């Protein structure tokens, strides 16, 4: 199952 | 158990030629099972094992739709990136993600992975407790800032413990019939003449799952693992991997080397000679 | 910023028998950057119908592909895999050998 990635770096 | 489930994502900038390159592929174990290709003709979180072909058309949406969201995050990251690091615009740059859950015997968290490389590197990644970030260099330090005011590791941990477990549980099961297997390797030791004073000794491993083996050349006890070519583990293509290790060694002497091979499908490890 | 020299090796899937189909394989890995081109040769031609794996890596972040073809393997067709990157002053031709 994919993971977001909730903030840009 | 054990197992794995791991997610192995690249966005790669293509300035002058479009919108960034964006992969993204998931594996339980060695073998693969999914992927996003922003390249393919019709972009979309796909199957890539015959398993995961009686899945619902809402779990491929959802996973679609996260992927795309995934894309918009790695065009803003690289955009960040460039910028943290003053760099050019015109060249190109790839930005990585790696994350996944290990589970056991038991099948629970072992372990959760949240990483994220700059151009092959290190930048940041989540630390074993699921709270916490290790950054790489000065930049990423900014990130990490960012990262822990908001508590981003609290949803990561939240996916890790939940969703990534839970259905890698899901995966083990769909299959059962192929993914639970260990087929232990066949090994046998090769000869190939080289010269007028030495010759070639390869040690073969063929046909094993999972990847991971260990191909060691030892003379009368002591180890070689100095001197010998070992090429990388290869697939085999059939779901299977192949590997070996070869040693040059003085004619007639060939009996005092031997070949050990170390395997979770080895019930004792493995010496073997010419 | 970094580069990855890639490591090629070209074989079969099973053993190669003269007159049986099979498959050949060349397998780069452990390279950076990921653009790459992959080219499998019959008797120094490119070879059309070959397939490729989805871009993955490595724990070391070094990515890693495997381009395959069916083809029924004789005693005088040469095979090879032809292989250029950034890495590579002039594209790498590795012959297809019964013993690698």
């Amino acid at each position: 199952y994919y993971s977001i990635a909730p903030h840009s770096i | 158990g054990p197992h794995s489930l791991r997610y192995f994502v690249t966005a790669v900038s293509r300035p002058g030629l479009g919108e960034p390159r964006f992969i993204a592929v998931g594996y339980v174990d060695d073998t693969q099972f999914v992927r996003f290709d922003s390249d393919a003709d019709n972009p979309r979180f796909e199957p890539r094992a015959p398993w995961m072909e009686q899945e619902g058309p809402e779990y491929w949406e959802e996973q679609t739709q996260r992927a795309k969201s995934d894309e918009q995050w790695f065009r803003v990251s690289l955009r960040t990136a460039q910028r943290y690091y003053n760099q050019s615009k015109g060249g190109s740059h790839t930005f990585q993600r790696m994350f996944g859950c290990d589970v056991g015997s038991d099948w629970r968290l072992l372990r959760g992975y949240q990483q994220f490389a700059y151009d092959g590197r290190d930048y940041i990644a989540l630390n074993e407790d699921l709270k916490t970030w290790t950054a790489a260099d000065t930049a990423a330090l900014i990130t990490r800032r960012k990262w822990e005011q908001a508590g981003d590791a609290e949803y990561y941990r939240a996916y890790l413990e939940g969703e990534c477990v839970e259905w890698l549980r899901r995966y083990l099961e769909l299959g059962n019939e192929t993914l639970l297997r260990t087929d232990s390797p066949k090994a046998h030791v090769t000869y190939h003449p080289r010269s007028q004073v030495d010759v070639t000794l390869r040690c073969w491993a063929l046909g094993f799952y999972p990847a991971d083996i260990t191909l060691t050349w030892q003379l009368n006890g002591e180890d070689l693992t100095q001197d010998m070519e070992l090429v990388e583990t290869r697939p085999a293509g059939d779901g299977t991997f192949q590997k070996w290790a070869a040693v040059v060694v003085p004619l007639g002497k060939e009996q005092n080397y031997t070949c050990h091979v170390h395997h979770k499908g080895l019930p004792e490890p493995l010496t073997l000679r010419w | 910023a970094i580069q990855r020299t890639p490591k090629i090796q070209v074989y079969s899937r099973h053993p190669a028998e003269n007159g049986k189909s099979n498959f050949l394989n060349c397998y780069v890995s452990g390279f950076h950057p990921s653009d790459i081109e992959v080219d499998l040769l019959k008797n120094g031609e490119r070879i059309e119908k070959v397939e490729h794996s989805d871009l993955s890596f490595s724990k070391d972040w070094s990515f890693y592909l495997l381009y395959y073809t069916e083809f029924t393997p004789t005693e005088k067709d040469e095979y090879a895999c032809r292989v250029n990157h950034v890495t590579l002053s002039q594209p790498k031709i590795v012959k297809w050998d019964r013993d690698m």
